[PDB]
């Protein structure tokens, strides 16, 4: 460009020809000066002049307005509320187009976090994916997901296509382990099994019309037909479908990973997975 | 000592067994899970009784 | 047989490459051996001297600790009775002898301790700034490309009159590719010159190239040089520390 | 027994006829017998681009520099270029040699 | 005997986890815009004074911004060539939609070209079309 | 004032030095060599303070933390007295709350 050019005329640049960036930096001020010495800004002598004005929310002596307003539990249980990253389908069709989440295998959330999709904090207390139905209506993809909370309106979107949506529960550990699967391979740990949901979520889980992982397989194609009749569109049959195997492939309930059963140890070193032999380790996981 | 073994494998000189739970360690794990965590057959007997009373 | 080299990755479409001569340090007079190829976005970005004083800046700064120090009033020796009594002497009022006011007392606000200057810039803005100043040296006439290190002798005298009568400047920086690998020839020279420094190419930065008025590099470096720098063009966040496993990261 | 040839000068002035010389260059490198419109060849090709030059700073002396070689695209570039003389007189050693006023003098320290 | 049993059968699956460190190149598609929205730059190359590329993400870098809370800007980066030819242009290509000659700041050494009010796009269908 | 009567010994700095000429290299040890070592496992200093910054209330308690146990008698009373003072100050006293 011409700016090149220019610098092949200048003199060389070095240390004693540097420069910051105009206005990068602001002058500090010392209080020496008549403009800024003498009472050095801090007016006329009194407490707050030598520095011992009361502290932040005093108000002089009369009950403060963070205290004298009625105390209610606005923030109970924050601590302990189950929070849902949402995820809409304009951003799961804009990752599909660009390549960055594969839709010929399984979406699961390690997929979604894996390609920046999504960002998931398990300490900030995330507990899974909420589909959000925004985008539904130019939603033209065939995929297979599974996400820990679903709308219905997003299922349509989903199903419409042909594609398959679960729901499926994990538990605080089990979505670390999930989320930043290969920081935990290098502990050398065995992979643990994954948690049933607590008392609260057990319905919602086992319910087909949210497609819960626990929910009865045969009840689905009812559930199928109802939404489909609903939103007006024919439920395409799926069997017939060339990539049914992968559409339909689902992990087991105390399963993490697709194809690592529990109790199993990954050598990532020597590219090995070394299983357990022991009877009651077996009996441990296969429960 | 784990930590030696997932970053490096076998060269760590961890034997594998060592890995895992100890007999005494995996009856720990069980009896705190049954403590903690029920079974699936457990929790939908509970929340059926609660329907009924709340019925 | 003419060196010809070529980017290995991928260039943009709408940006033509830069070129520079290929050189050899075994004779005198071989300056052009070969035609070399460099991917523009490397040695041919804007020129921004902005970045280059914020990257010069971090270099000097992070290192810093000031191992300054004074005593305060309450850790100077004795002092903690009264001088004399308030009232009734005529003298000004005092409560230590060792208050900043007095000689040989504390001082009011000094170096306190050890202190570090440490900071750490955005990665990209340090890896933008070793791609800025890569073309300044190119653009500037500074840079020479060259196929290998290896000298036909080993005496200083030699380096130094080959950069004369090439018109070096008066500081050359040498990059070879990895330090176990550097000829015996180069290391011996080198090493008994105070102005011609000789670093593997893990340690170019960009003070150095400031400091140095003229830059060698063979082209090997150069080729490892633009990998580093251009990955960091098209590359996502970390998910977690790059020396943990990737897919495609070595 | 490796000694440095003597100290090369920096200056360049364009020769008597460009034209012929670099013609001839052309027609050695390019072997077609000057074909018309040569002036528009590219020097995209490597080969084409290290020959022709290459063979240029060694006849006349006056070589390409680094910063210069991407903008050698055609044959008109590099006839252009070599019709910049090149000066190594500082902008004071002019004045000395410029029929400089009687009240002016002039004198180097260094 | 070792209470394990080893196996590299599996470790197809382990190496599905592993994460890329590189974005990848979008996959072509049949038939453009794509359901998104987005589309590729076009080929041939505009041949327009100027170029504006786009970012790591695949997309026109044109950003709404806002500073003070009420002074509402649209920024295009990564422009190369000639800065001031792309004001010319865009003066002439919003002045119809404004009643007058928009207000912007061209920082040349950062590349950007900085517009008063929102216009990302109306400024981002533009660039489409032009190729960018 | 006084001024002194004669100049000073001419102060001499050799620039090219090993310290001086091989200054900064190893600084993009992460980025050219993979990210094996941040450059901040470079940085020579107190074990309390290496790769990190603080205001002197925090510096205070980290060194306490790193080798408060290792201390002298004297110097962790004077440590711990500073700590107390710094407190104090920063959480009670100045013109803003
Ligand atoms: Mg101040
Ligand atoms: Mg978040
Ligand atoms: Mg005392
Ligand atoms: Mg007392
Ligand atoms: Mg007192
Ligand atoms: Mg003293």
């Amino acid at each position: 460009g011409t700016s090149l050019d220019l610098l092949r005329s200048l003199p060389r640049v070095s240390l004693a020809n540097l420069k910051p960036s105009p206005n990068s930096r602001k002058r500090e001020r010392r209080p020496r000066d008549r403009r800024r010495g003498r009472k050095c800004g801090r007016g006329h002598k009194g407490e707050r002049q030598r520095g011992t004005r009361p502290r932040l929310g005093f108000e002089g002596g009369q009950t403060p307005f963070y205290i004298r307003i009625p105390k209610y539990g606005f923030n109970e249980g924050h601590s302990f509320r189950h929070q849902y990253q949402p995820l809409s389908l304009r951003r799961l069709q804009y990752l599909i187009d660009l390549g960055r989440v594969d839709p010929t295998q399984p979406i699961d959330l390690t997929q979604l976090v894996n390609g920046r999709g999504v960002t998931i904090q398990p300490l900030k207390r995330d507990y899974g994916v909420q589909l959000v139905e925004e985008g539904a209506d130019t939603f033209q993809a065939k995929i297979n997901i599974e996400v820990q909370l679903a709308s219905e309106l997003a299922i349509a979107a989903i199903e419409k296509n042909g594609g398959v949506v679960t729901t499926a529960f994990y538990d605080p550990r089990s979505l670390e382990i999930l989320c930043k699967p290969i920081p935990f391979f290098l502990r050398g740990q065995p992979i643990p099994k994954r948690m049933l949901p607590p008392e609260s979520l057990v319905p919602y889980y086992t319910d087909a019309k949210n497609r819960g992982y626990l929910a009865d397989p045969a009840k689905f194609p009812e559930a199928r037909l109802e939404l489909a009749m609903k939103f007006g569109y024919v439920l395409p049959d799926i069997t017939k479908d060339e990539l049914f195997r992968m559409l339909s492939a689902r992990k087991d309930p105390r399963q993490i990973f697709f194809g690592l059963a529990p109790g199993w140890v990954v050598n990532m070193a020597d590219k090995k997975i070394l299983k357990p032999t022991d009877e009651n380790l077996l009996k441990y996981y296969s429960s | 000592v784990a930590k030696q073994f997932g970053r490096h494998g076998a060269i760590s000189g961890v034997p594998p067994a060592s890995l895992w739970p100890t007999p005494e360690q995996l009856r720990e794990l069980e009896a705190e899970e049954q403590e903690w965590y029920p079974s699936l057959a457990t929790m939908q007997e509970s929340l059926r009784l609660q329907q009924q009373a709340l019925e | 047989d003419p060196v010809l080299r070529k980017c290995e990755l991928r260039i943009p479409v709408h940006r033509r490459p830069v070129q520079a001569w290929v050189e050899s340090l075994r004779g005198f007079e071989q300056e052009r051996i070969g035609l070399a190829e460099l991917h523009p976005d490397v040695f041919a970005t804007a020129p921004r001297l902005d970045i280059v004083h914020q990257v010069a800046i971090w270099q000097r700064n992070f290192r810093r600790i000031s191992y300054a120090n004074t005593k305060t009033r309450a850790e100077v020796s004795g002092g903690g009775r009264k001088p004399w009594q308030q009232k009734g002497s005529g003298r000004a009022r005092h409560g230590s002898i060792r208050s900043p006011l007095w000689r040989g007392g504390g001082v009011a606000h000094g170096p306190r301790g050890p202190t570090s200057y440490y900071y750490m810039l955005p990665m990209k803005v340090r890896a933008l700034g070793l791609k800025v100043a890569l073309t300044v040296k190119l653009m500037q006439d500074d840079l020479h490309i060259v196929d290998s290190l290896e000298l036909p002798t080993a005496d200083p005298q030699y380096l130094t009159e080959l950069a004369q009568y090439r018109h070096w400047g008066s500081s050359v920086l040498l990059v070879d590719l990895t330090h176990e690998e550097m000829p015996k020839n180069v290391v011996a020279a080198t090493s008994g010159l105070n102005s011609f420094n000789l670093i593997p190419a893990v340690g170019l930065n960009v003070y150095s190239m400031l400091k140095h008025q003229t830059l060698v590099l063979t082209l090997p470096s150069v080729a490892f040089l633009e990998d580093k720098l251009l990955w960091q063009d098209s590359r996502y966040t970390p998910l977690y520390p790059f020396r943990l496993p990737y897919s495609d990261f070595p | 027994v490796l000694v440095c040839p003597p100290l090369r000068s920096r200056a360049y002035t364009p020769p008597s006829d460009l034209q012929s010389r670099l013609e001839s260059h052309i027609k050695e490198v390019l072997g077609s017998s000057l074909p018309n419109n040569w002036q528009d060849i590219s020097l995209d090709d490597g080969h084409m681009k290290f020959r022709l030059l290459a063979g240029l700073a060694d006849g006349l002396g006056h070589a390409v520099p680094n910063s210069r070689l991407h903008q050698m695209c055609r044959v008109r570039d590099v006839l252009d270029f070599y019709n910049v003389p090149v000066q190594d007189k500082s902008k004071f050693d002019e004045l000395v040699a410029s029929n400089l006023p009687p009240n002016l003098k002039i004198s180097w320290s260094y | 005997n070792p209470g394990f049993v080893e196996s590299v059968d599996e470790y197809q699956f382990v190496e599905r986890l592993l994460p890329p460190t590189k974005i990848p190149e979008p996959p072509k598609h049949k038939h453009y815009p794509t359901p998104s929205g987005w589309q590729p730059p076009r080929d041939p190359l505009p041949s327009l004074p100027y170029f504006v590329r786009r970012s790591r993400m695949h997309n026109i870098p044109v950003y709404k911004e806002i500073t003070h809370g009420n002074r509402q800007m649209t920024l295009i980066r990564k422009v190369e060539g000639d800065i001031w030819a792309l004001q010319k242009d865009v003066e002439e290509f919003l002045s119809p939609l404004l009643g007058k000659t928009p207000i912007t700041q061209v920082n040349e050494v950062t590349g950007t070209l900085r517009i008063k009010g929102y216009f990302d796009e109306q400024l981002k269908a533009w660039l489409l079309e032009k190729g960018f | 004032a006084f001024v002194r009567l004669t100049l000073p010994p001419p102060k001499v700095v050799d620039r090219w030095n090993e310290k001086r000429a091989l200054f900064g290299v190893y600084d993009n040890i992460g980025i050219l060599g993979n990210f094996e070592k941040h450059p901040k496992e470079l940085i020579k200093g107190p074990v309390w303070l290496r790769g990190w910054r603080g205001n002197e209330l925090q510096r205070c308690v980290r060194k306490k933390k790193f080798v408060g146990n290792r201390m002298f008698i004297e110097d962790l009373h004077n440590l711990n007295k500073r700590i107390s003072y710094l407190y104090k100050h920063f959480n009670r006293h100045g013109k803003y709350r």
